[PDB]
């Protein structure tokens, strides 16, 4: 702020100001909320909690049968070299 | 906001069910996303 002498700012805004209105007042506000519905237990969705697999591991189960049979051919006899 | 993502609520999938079907019909899909690099 700068004030000049001798064209000093008015000290005030004084007394012949218009007061325009007595709309001054909010009124308070007093009220009831009731949100009370019947809540069923339940939601239905697509899918919650799953972790889904994003690749398996091979998986097997296993079997073996048989017995123990044979047909056989064997090698000749031969001279002893040495001992 | 909320890219489609399974994993995160199961297969999902576009649906289009169609009135009329000339012959050699057929949809071609576009898809922009994110990636993730293992």
């Amino acid at each position: 702020a700068l004030i000049n002498p001798q064209f000093p700012y008015a000290g005030p805004v004084p007394i012949p100001g218009p007061a325009p209105t007595e709309t001054m007042p909010l009124l308070n506000y007093r009220v009831e909320g009731r949100i009370a519905g019947i809540q069923q237990a339940r939601q239905f969705m697509p899918f919650l909690q799953g972790p889904h697999r994003a690749v398996a591991e091979q998986t097997y189960h296993a079997i073996g049968t048989g017995i123990q049979m044979g047909q056989t051919f064997n090698q000749p006899l031969i001279n002893t070299q040495e001992g | 906001d909320k890219p489609i993502y399974t994993l995160q609520y199961g297969n999902v999938g576009f649906v289009v069910n169609p009135k009329t079907v000339n012959q050699n019909a057929r949809l071609l899909m576009g898809y922009e996303y994110f990636t993730s690099r293992t």
